[PDB]
């Protein structure tokens, strides 16, 4: 954890914490939902992620959370670092069949199953290993941009 | 002689980064020119080869050599007349006025003879020459000698 | 040290120092690690910093142990005055090889086995001398920001 993330994380904490008493109750959640458009939330949504933690959401509950959900997550700079290592002559998106073969003869965790999951939400260019970048951006900060 | 001159040990302390007072031979060049003396790289060379001494192989120093090889040196200090220097560029370039032009000043320092990196002809052109192309060797001259 | 720098010293020791009479004791340093989140700080650390002083922890105490770690401590603007003679054109962040070279035969403290340290902590742009601001701040304020 870099402390300009860990910073991110306190202001996403301020901003679910409508109260502003440092610690996240489920009438924070509701009413950060509903200020999001979220007129419908459930409270069995607010209740599985209060089961998440074994005490009140402080903010170092928060970031002990987001730590053990996160423990293989990497900013989008040495993400471009490691694409940079894997296109080391710049500009150009690496071919699809590269990075298939290069991520299981390597290593366990670039078996193919896990590949075809890759090129599945992660379309093409993504998933073929081609553009490049895109795939930095959805790994800090989910869904389609 | 001492006059000793004390200062010259101190600065060989300045120029040996290992702390062990000793000076390779190829910062020898460079440190008789901090020192105050000019000798060509060419007679730096022959005199090394004179005494075969190789500068090609690792080299290590002591004092008790780098102390007479910079009083040898300092007997040819009487080669530095400036008004050699100044009408050298004088017959370089025409009419009455001392303007090299940019690029001729430049080329002949990297290329002719005892070559000058095109970084260090940069480092000395730049402030002496403006915009216009053309070097005042008057005013240059006067800056080169003034270190 | 500047006179803002010991402002800074100042306003440090008052928040450790929350007895306020003047001299930071055992208690200090635990009740401010425990207001930090330390629930767990073991009397041994506190007696480790205790141990780094000849005597009871007042401002000039403070202030010359301060001192004597910090003798070449260098603000941020002095450091980026020194990045910007290095980088004389301005705006761009200087190579990596340039940095290693330019350490190493200068001085004795630019030696490459430092250079390695160098890029190890303090990142590749960091590292490489390529980026240039991002060590100032962390050379004033460490860890990771």
């Amino acid at each position: 954890f870099d402390e300009t993330e860990i910073e991110d994380f306190k202001e996403a904490f301020t901003v679910i914490d409508q109260n502003a008493d440092g610690i996240i109750d489920k009438d924070d959640l509701r009413e950060t939902f509903a200020a999001m458009g979220r007129l419908n939330v459930k409270n069995e949504e607010l209740d599985a992620m209060i089961k998440e933690a074994s005490g009140p959401i402080n903010f170092t509950v928060f970031l002990t959370m987001f730590g053990e959900k996160l423990k293989g997550a990497d900013p989008e700079d040495v993400i471009m670092g490691a694409f940079k290592v894997l296109d080391p002559d710049g500009k150009g998106s690496i071919k699809k069949s590269f990075l298939e073969e290069l991520l299981t003869t390597g290593g366990g965790r670039f078996t193919p199953e896990e590949i075809k999951n890759m090129w599945a939400a992660f379309p093409p260019d993504v998933a073929g290993n081609v553009d490049y970048k895109n795939i930095c951006y959805v790994i800090t900060h989910g869904e389609d941009a | 002689s001492k006059a000793a001159a004390d200062d010259f040990k101190e600065a060989f302390l300045l120029f040996d980064r290992t702390g062990d007072a000793k000076i390779t031979a190829s910062q020898v060049g460079d440190i008789a020119r901090a020192l105050g003396q000019n000798p060509t790289n060419a007679e730096i060379n022959k005199i090394l080869g004179n005494p075969s001494k190789e500068e090609m192989n690792a080299a290590a120093i002591t004092f008790e050599e780098f102390l007479p090889m910079l009083q040898a040196a300092a007997n040819n200090k009487d080669q530095g007349t400036f008004e050699d220097f100044v009408e050298g560029l004088r017959v370089f370039d025409k009419e009455g006025n001392g303007t090299v032009m940019g690029a001729e000043l430049r080329h002949v320092l990297a290329t002719l003879g005892e070559k000058m990196t095109e970084e260090e002809v940069e480092e000395l052109m730049k402030g002496q020459e403006d915009s216009n192309g053309c070097i005042n060797y008057e005013a240059f001259v006067k800056h080169i000698m003034s270190v």
